[PDB]
């Protein structure tokens, strides 16, 4: 398998960073790719085997070292802005066989470290016209206000985690479009039977994971460090 | 036109 | 009347001091017109014959980057091999592989053919039905159930009966001239003073192309040929090619003595005589 | 070496035959892939053919190697909304692997009884903030933007309640307004004649 | 996998004439493993600028290569080729002979 690290990011311009991809299958040939909407998956480096790196489509801003065949890690050497995307990395057994991709990783690049910040998380109840009317009782979660959009929103229903009856937007929106860095805003709903919700024993929560800063990222804000964390909201 | 080999992943005597 | 393109690959191991030599050259009509080799610096596909420098630059970034992939699978294959024949980390190895395409006068695929060697046996190969492999022993078994596991024969072939074929004629139209070209042999014959009043003879041929000849001596009209000393056909490195033909014979029995040059270049064969 | 994929978006509902363009260029003899992406994942083979002429499946799609077009269309007999996926064309004859945008498919399903309505939802712990929820609505209706710069609109989404089993589509508004109601909210929308508002 | 001994011809290219320069070259042929290493030698003595053909192989799986350099026949100077060679317990060593 192809694993990356990290598998999320946020840095500064002007800073470096180092995605590095290991590689469990056996394979000479490595390539970074990055994604991003109407260009698609454009190569940046790629490596035929332990030692050697040449560069792709479009290498300038990025440094690949290939120190075994199991590892190539890429290196913005000093970050901008025109780099945040998201990157994947592939192995290959020989020249022009299957690719095999890893699972990719989110790097946003911002010229300051105060415009990040956590989700705010409530979930809503569903109406009681709907329940009347359908018997059936849809509820909302709203995740609102953070920066950038590196969330994973989950509904958990009496300490499980659920996928039936579940749904969650595609893609966060701009809560405000106008400012060039506008903090998101994203939805989900966990629909379940009117019998179901109306039953006071049971437990809703949805669950937002934020990837934020690190320990050795350094704040200096009285408001609190936005590192990775979980921001939760409930109902019965 | 060169051809592009195959590895040959042997093991044995 | 036949042509062919055949792609000889080499992999050494030069241990225990690093990375093995990588070793890519390709022959039409078994004379040399491409060659990659790991050891320069700038390591690229160059072109051997001057019609070849007719193709393009982006003609060698393609056949480079497949030499630089084949050159690290084959880098890796070295050292697989040593574990499975129980041998020695310190010593070098050979891995040698020869693939390509003998087509007929009617432009049609007549043999096609790919065999592999390490350390200079024979490891495993095609067979003329194109579909099979022979495997050389307990360890090229694994290789050819995994070849077949794969679906290897096939892409081969494709490769094989359409690529290969389709250019080696683009080759030949490039080359026709080059190619086909005829240097006929320049022929003498010294002499050469032995002890018991003997003599030697030997008949020269100088600067031919092609490489094939036959050269012979007779009297009265039959050929001598448990009585020649004669060398291989050597490169005068022109590319031109020498060689020759000697013979004992008694002092003043010369006379007798006739050469006989047979060569595709001279329209019909030389008799040559001392002196 | 390179491939053309003349579909951009490309949608439709389940069940239906979906057929997907691919021709290619190339100057050696390549063999062809279709790899597809499903959201949030990363790329992955759906299938190879080395050889023409002949055809791949997986996962119950197949595509013929068709040199005398240069051809490698990707087809399905039955489409279904697992599917929705980026998928991707690719040659190959020792090139290394570039890719293009591929093609973005969108399978919707058939909403067997629409039952068009909005509800307005209030806070679990703060009863006082709302939002608004269009939903049951069916397939080809389309939820446009917010004209209006301070209301956010939710892109439609469909969720499943497979024990059930029952496929639902469903959009959401809000905004920190003083006139903000649920009638207002998908006006800029064409929503259908008979989509229920209820009283609160 | 078994090892082949090394053959060899010492020749120059033009009919040597004394004092009119000319290439000499040492054509070893059919070896195995590829390694080998070769020295020219005039008068008894090595030759420094000593140019090869590149290496190749045969359907033998053996190997050729041809070493040459630039030179001037006189009638006295002496030439020899010195292969050394893993088939070989001893490096052979051939001597120039102008009429063969």
């Amino acid at each position: 398998a192809v694993t990356q690290s990290p598998r999320n990011k946020v840095a500064v311009t002007g800073g470096k960073v180092t995605l590095s991809c290991n590689q469990t299958n056996n394979h000479n040939n490595m390539y970074w790719y990055r994604q991003d909407t109407g260009h698609g998956l454009r190569l940046i480096h790629y490596s035929y085997g332990a030692g050697s790196t040449e560069k792709g489509d479009i290498p300038d801003g990025y440094k690949a070292s290939r120190p075994s065949q199991e590892n190539f890690s890429l290196i913005l050497e000093l970050a901008t802005p025109s780099q945040t995307s998201v990157y994947f990395c592939a192995s290959g057994d020989f020249w022009g066989d299957t690719l095999y991709f890893g699972a990719g990783t989110r790097l946003s690049v911002l010229e300051d470290l105060k415009n990040v910040f956590p989700p705010e998380v409530a979930v809503f109840e569903p109406s009681e016209a709907e329940i009347s009317h359908t018997q059936k009782a849809t509820l909302v979660c709203l995740a609102t206000g953070f920066y950038p959009d590196h969330v994973e929103l989950s509904w958990w229903v009496n300490g499980k985690e659920v996928h039936s009856g579940v749904c969650t937007d595609p893609q966060p929106l701009k809560e405000q479009p106008a400012l060039n860095d506008s903090r998101y805003a994203l939805s989900s709903r966990l629909r379940v039977s009117a019998t179901f919700w109306q039953n006071p024993r049971n437990h809703f929560r949805c669950q937002v994971q934020f990837y934020g800063l690190s320990e050795n990222d350094e704040w200096t804000q009285d408001r609190a460090k936005p590192v990775t964390q979980i921001v939760s909201a409930e109902a019965w | 036109w060169i051809y592009v080999y195959r590895p040959m992943g042997c093991g044995g005597s | 009347g036949p042509h062919s393109l055949r792609y000889f690959v080499t992999a050494v191991s030069r241990p225990g001091l690093g990375e093995p030599r990588y070793m890519e050259v390709g022959y039409v009509d078994d004379t040399e017109f491409v060659r990659f080799d790991s050891d320069a610096e700038n390591p690229r596909y160059e072109p051997r014959a001057r019609w070849m420098e007719q193709e393009g630059p982006e003609y060698w970034e393609r056949e480079t980057q497949k030499a630089k992939g084949n050159e690290q699978s084959f880098r890796v294959d070295l050292r697989t091999l040593l574990g499975c024949y129980n041998q020695s980390k310190g010593g070098s190895h050979t891995i040698q592989v020869i693939s390509g395409c003998e087509v007929g006068s009617d432009g049609r695929l007549l043999r096609g053919y790919q065999q592999y060697a390490y350390d200079g046996s024979d490891y495993i190969a095609l067979n003329e039905d194109l579909k099979t492999w022979t495997a050389a022993d307990m360890a090229a078994l694994i290789t050819k159930h995994k070849w077949e596991q794969a679906g290897e024969a096939e892409r081969l072939r494709a490769y094989l009966e359409g690529t290969c074929v389709e250019w080696l004629r683009r080759y030949l139209k490039n080359g026709n001239a080059t190619l086909l070209r005829t240097d006929s042999p320049k022929a003498h014959v010294t002499h050469h003073s032995r002890p018991e009043d003997k003599v030697t003879l030997r008949c020269w041929a100088l600067g031919f192309y092609p490489a094939d000849i036959t050269l012979t001596w007779q009297l009265n009209g039959e050929e001598l040929i448990q009585d020649m000393e004669l060398v291989e056909t050597r490169p005068a490195g022109d590319g031109t090619f020498q060689k020759w033909a000697s013979v004992v014979v008694p002092l003043g029995k010369e006379q007798y003595y006739t050469c006989h040059v047979y060569h595709q270049g001279l329209p019909e064969p030389l008799t040559l005589r001392w002196e | 070496d390179s491939v053309t994929q003349m579909q951009g978006q490309v949608t439709l509902s389940e069940n239906d035959f979906l057929f997907i363009n691919c021709t290619y260029s190339t100057t050696g003899y390549p063999t062809l892939f279709w790899y597809v992406q499903y959201s949030g994942e990363g790329p992955q083979l759906l299938l190879q053919v080395t050889t023409a002429n002949n055809k791949g499946s997986s996962r119950g799609f197949e595509a013929t190697y068709d040199k005398g077009t240069t051809s490698f269309h990707l087809q399905k007999t039955s489409v279904q909304e697992i599917d929705s996926a980026v998928y991707y064309c690719a040659a190959n004859s020792g090139t290394y692997q570039r890719f293009g945008t591929g093609t973005k498919l969108q399978v919707v399903p058939n909403i067997q009884n629409p039952d068009p309505a909005v509800y307005q939802l209030r806070d679990s712990k703060s009863s006082d903030k709302s939002v608004c929820l269009f939903t049951d609505f069916d397939s080809q209706t389309n939820v446009s933007q917010s004209k209006d710069s301070d209301v956010y609109i939710t892109d439609k989404c469909v969720l499943d309640m497979r024990s059930m089993d029952f496929k639902s589509n469903s959009a959401v508004a809000w905004s920190n307004k003083s006139d903000f109601a649920c009638a207002n909210a998908f006006n800029n929308s064409i929503i259908p004649e008979d989509t229920f508002f209820p009283s609160p | 996998g078994i090892q082949k001994t090394p053959q060899i011809q010492v020749y120059s290219r033009h009919p040597p004439e004394n004092g009119k320069p000319n290439i000499l070259n040492c054509y070893v042929t059919q070896f195995h493993p590829p390694h080998i290493e070769i020295q020219m030698l005039k008068n008894g003595k090595k030759i420094p600028k000593v140019e090869m053909s590149d290496m190749s192989f045969s359907k033998d799986w053996s190997f050729y290569i041809l070493a040459h350099t630039e030179f001037t026949p006189t009638e006295t100077d002496t030439y020899a080729c010195r292969v050394k060679h893993d088939s070989m317990a001893e490096p052979k060593t051939v001597y120039w002979d102008r009429d063969m």
